[PDB]
């Protein structure tokens, strides 16, 4: 006998103020009791399970499944009940790498685990709460009842529980062994050197040498996977990775369902096929929870759709990573409040690709948008590679510039230089920071019957010009920005307008250059058309002169 | 001190479980060896998966210090951390301590760690080293002992603290030691020399009691209320006049008796913004009646320790940040300006970063608390380089402004 180390056992609660589960066992049939007493005797044998007396107040039902051509009958406890009782762990599963943060390896093993997970104890105080019962034979006798001994399979902890302890059993190894890296999976164990295939054989030796410490046998996986890699939903390839086969399928009927799924393979493309766009199949589901309701197509819908098949009509790949080369990360504008990127080293060598699309709101700029993709950006590859790229963006240095020393914001985007690839994001207005001389002043106010909705927009200047406009169906923020949109109509190139309106005044100082608001929208269109613009504010109904006069012309 | 002292949550509130953000791979470095030597001395521990917990880490460099430290995020730990009366029932906030001349700010953090943390309480330290890529699991420890930047970490050792100061205390009665957090706040009203004397006498001092050697000097006598001020002008325009009456409005919130009638009539008309206009003498009245009128302080302005302080930043461009300290609006406590932020003339972030800084330390000063901040800036650029450039040991309280206040223009 060589005598093993012991794995360290993990104390595990119940939640407070909570006890073991207490369901009733199912009545089974006389021939899958057999099953059930068969596979127990042998998990006995093997030390998993362990008889107990009926003192013990807890039990979990236990079923006897099978497959069609796998002949046999399955085991299920059923821990549903223990679960929800069971304490929180760390679940350090969550997440995964990005292959594009990968570092290419030469030569990789995979080693099977799945029988050291079994030399996992369970912390013995705990074991109680495990306890199942096997139905005897026409309910005559006693019926068989057994607790665990190990992490069961469908228990809240056995997947945390289980990684922690292959963690810290492996961790002398991996830290001694800086030339190596390993990876678990499930019950699989990935290790990858660029050691020549003898020294890195001869690793894999040492390691399953390492494992024996504690009495853990890990043979290599059965029928070895031939490169590619399938794991989570990726494509790891030696020197490329890429994502599984995308298909778009072929339909002349899509519903709320086919929408949804076509939506989830182009994001998942997104990371690897550069210029997926997803906003009119967004579009086309906006609020709904019945699946089947036949949704037609849009013909930008269409149009989308028919630009993504031409982009997935090839297949693509990324390369891994080398941290020794520069991380550069390139934006362009796609419409419609898209964006799409690509990360890279070498031009024309994409570590992986993304998008973004604008927020929701009711006004916004491209500016605005492109500074929120940076930031997007900007934390994926802390994830990912640990450091913020250098970003090359469609936008001047000078455009940038005047941007965020007059923008009201405090804003910042890092390391960047300018690319020329329009569409180029540019500013579409910029308002005076004084009055203009020699310019025509028009006092502009709006004002509207909250039960009638009847209102009045328009404007006095110092000229003698005037207008007042009647209106059906408004309110008073809108013939506020209406007074404001005639004063452009109506004025030469260069204006001053007077506003009482802080509601305007907050919309424009905003300084959006597209609106969910379409009288937002042709304010913006005159703003464009305007050399220069001026927008002061006063006070209401404090006797400013002309603002005064345009308020009584519009207020009945 | 092998005693523990008990302590306990909030009834019906679990520990904290807060995301890690991710962390750049330098400062993933530091956290390793810095927690690798942490861990050899026995202040923290790994830690299992049988604890959910997490508070979220990251690495600074304190002002003009080129070592990395480890800083805890213990903002949700503290808020659920049961609420601290450790010797008596408070600590009167010393109402001298902004009146001194000169305050110098010593960061004593390290002393915590001679204290054992009581064992029940320590999985709720809980904090993870993370991975680059998930590439391994995060790195999991516990605190063992009085954690920097934890709520019960002054006050369970204010006993010992009170005791290490009393002999220092005894000589100088004139000088102000408050503490706050992990730093003590040290003052006179003496010319430095004598000053960073007794300062360098005040760590000596502690260093025999068991430091780090920074400092941070302050001067809490211009701190107040900044005056409302008016244009004085020989002529005006009516755009000047309209830009007067609307400041004057808004000051009519906080100031009784504000008039704007006779400045509305100069202008009867239609004018031109460019146009000149000549004041009457009944608006220059008025205009000097209100001049008067904004020289006397705000009326019924009072500090009330159950309401929070509320900060509100502006960016007024070219390196200048005006802000207000106030708990009911038009009510200000403090408002104050700064200019030309060290380190940062093409960096707005950095710039807010170091102004939320200043203004926590002075809020520190005057009332023993931090403000809620108001911040103009959107939550995703704040919260993606807010940690690049944060040099304090305490975190406080933000919201984000998205709507441009028109007020900007009348602290200008
Ligand atoms: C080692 C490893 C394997 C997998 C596979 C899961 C499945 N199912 C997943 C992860 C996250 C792994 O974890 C790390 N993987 C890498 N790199 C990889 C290594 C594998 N190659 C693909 C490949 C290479 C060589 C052969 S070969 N010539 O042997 O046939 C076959 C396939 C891509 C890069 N780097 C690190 C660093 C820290 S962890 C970790
Ligand atoms: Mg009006």
């Amino acid at each position: 006998m060589v005598p093993i180390s012991p794995i360290e056992t993990v104390p595990v609660k119940l939640k407070p103020g909570m006890d073991g589960p207490k369901v009733k066992q199912w009545p089974l049939t006389e021939e899958k009791i057999k099953a059930l007493v068969e596979i127990c005797t042998e998990m006995e044998k093997e030390g998993k399970i362990s008889k107990i007396g009926p003192e013990n107040p807890y039990n979990t039902p236990v079923f006897a499944i099978k497959k069609k051509d796998s002949t046999k009958w399955r085991k299920l406890v059923d821990f549903r009940e223990l679960n929800k009782r069971t304490q929180d762990f760390w679940e350090v599963q969550l997440g995964i790498p990005h292959p594009a943060g990968l570092k290419k390896k030469k030569s990789v093993t995979v080693l099977d685990v799945g029988d050291a997970y079994f030399s996992v104890p369970l912390d013995e105080d705990f074991r109680k709460y495990t306890a199942f019962t096997i139905p005897s034979i026409n309910n005559e006798t006693p019926g068989i009842r057994y607790q665990y001994n190990v992490l069961p399979q469908g228990w809240k902890g056995s997947p945390a529980i289980f990684q922690s302890s292959m963690t810290k059993i492996l961790e002398p190894f991996a830290a001694q062994n800086p030339d190596i890296v390993i990876y678990q999976y499930m019950d699989d164990l990935y290790v990858g050197s660029d050691l020549e295939i003898g020294q890195h054989r001869t690793k894999i030796e040492e390691l399953r040498q390492h494992l024996l410490r504690w009495g853990l046998t890990t043979p290599d996986k059965k029928h070895q996977k031939e490169p590619p890699f399938l794991w989570m939903g990726y494509e790891l390839h030696p020197d490329k990775w890429t994502v599984q086969p995308i298909v778009l399928p072929e339909k002349d009927s899509w519903t709320v369902n086919d929408i949804q799924k076509l939506v989830g393979k182009l994001n998942w493309a997104s990371q690897i096929y550069p210029g997926i766009k997803v906003r009119q199949l967004s579009k086309l589901l906006r609020g709904t929870k019945a699946l089947t309701e036949v949704i037609p197509l849009t013909e930008e819908a269409e149009l989308e759709l028919a630009e993504n098949r031409e982009i997935l009509k090839e297949p693509v790949h990324g390369v891994y990573y080398d941290p020794s080369k520069d991380l550069i990360a390139e934006i362009q504008k796609q419409g419609q409040g898209q964006w799409t990127y690509q990360i890279y080293q070498e031009p024309f060598k994409n570590l992986k690709t993304g998008k973004y699309a604008r927020m929701r709101g009711a006004h916004t700029n491209d500016v605005k948008q492109l500074t929120e993709a940076v930031q997007k950006i900007t934390t994926e590859s802390i994830v990912i590679w640990g450091k913020t790229p250098k970003f090359k963006l469609p936008i001047q240095k000078e455009t940038w510039e005047t941007w965020w020393t007059e923008y009201w914001q405090a804003t910042w985007i890092p390391e960047w230089e300018f690319v020329n690839t329009p569409p180029l994001v540019k500013l579409w207005y910029q308002l005076e920071k004084e009055p203009i001389v020699g310019a025509e002043t028009f006092y502009v106010d709006g004002a509207a019957n909250r039960e009638t909705k009847l209102g009045k927009a328009g404007y006095v200047t110092n000229k003698g010009r005037q207008k007042v406009v009647p209106l059906t169906n408004t309110t008073n923020q809108k013939t506020e920005l209406q007074a404001i949109y005639l004063a452009l109509q109506d004025s030469g190139l260069e204006v001053n307008i007077v506003t009482d309106s802080q509601y305007a005044l907050g919309i424009i100082q905003a300084q959006p250059d597209k609106s969910e608001s379409e009288l937002v929208n042709q304010i913006i269109e005159q703003l464009i058309k305007k050399e220069k613009v001026y927008l002061a504010w006063v006070p209401a109904h404090k006797g400013i002169g002309g603002n005064e006069q345009v308020d009584k012309l519009v207020s009945a | 001190p092998i005693e523990t002292v008990p302590v306990k949550l909030k009834p019906g509130m679990d520990g904290p479980k807060v995301k890690q953000w991710p962390l750049t791979e330098e400062k993933i470095k530091a956290l390793v060896e810095i927690c690798t030597e942490m861990e050899k001395e026995g202040k923290i521990s790994k830690i299992g998966p049988e604890n959910p917990y997490n508070t979220p880490v990251f690495a600074i460099k304190k002002k003009d210090s080129t070592k990395w430290r480890k800083l805890v995020d213990f903002r949700e730990l503290n808020k659920r951390t049961q609420d601290f009366w450790e010797v008596q029932l408070g600590i009167p906030h010393p109402a001298g301590l902004k009146k001194k001349k000169s305050v110098t700010v010593l960061d004593v953090g390290d002393a915590y760690f001679s204290v054992p943390l009581d064992e029940d309480f320590r999985k709720y330290t809980a904090f993870t080293i993370p991975s680059i890529n998930n590439e391994t699991p995060g790195i999991r420890y516990q605190y063992n002992v009085l954690p920097q930047g934890w709520k019960g970490s002054p006050a369970i050792f204010q006993s010992s603290m009170t005791k290490i100061l009393e002999p220092f205390k005894k000589q100088n009665p004139d000088i102000v030691i408050y503490q706050y957090m992990d730093d003590l706040y040290v003052g006179s009203d003496l010319e430095i020399g004598q000053h960073r004397t007794k300062i360098e006498e005040l760590r000596q001092h502690l260093l025999r009691w068991g430091f780090l050697w920074m400092g941070y000097e302050l001067h809490p006598d211009k701190w107040t209320v900044q005056p409302i001020v008016l244009p004085e002008k020989d002529s005006w325009t009516v755009n000047d006049i309209q830009k007067l009456v609307g400041k004057l409005n808004w000051a009519s919130q906080i100031y009784p008796g504000i008039k704007v009638r006779q400045l509305s009539k100069l202008l009867r008309g239609t004018k031109a913004l460019t146009e000149v206009i000549p004041l009457t003498e009944e608006a220059e009245l008025e205009l000097a009646e209100n001049r008067e009128i904004l020289k006397e302080p705000v009326h019924g302005v009072y500090y009330d320790p159950s309401k929070d302080l509320i900060a509100e930043i502006q960016k007024q461009g070219q390196g200048q940040w005006t802000y207000q300290i106030y708990q009911e609006p038009f009510k200000n406590l403090k408002t104050g300006k700064y200019a030309r932020m060290r380190g940062a003339h093409t960096n707005d972030v950095k710039q807010l970063t170091e102004a939320v800084q200043k203004i926590t330390t002075e809020s520190i000063v005057i009332w023993g608390k931090t403000p809620k901040f108001k911040l103009p800036i959107q939550k995703e650029t704040w919260e993606t380089w807010w940690t690049e450039y944060w040099q304090a040991t305490w975190i406080p309280e933000w919201e984000f402004v998205n709507t441009p206040p028109l007020v900007k223009l009348w602290y200008q």
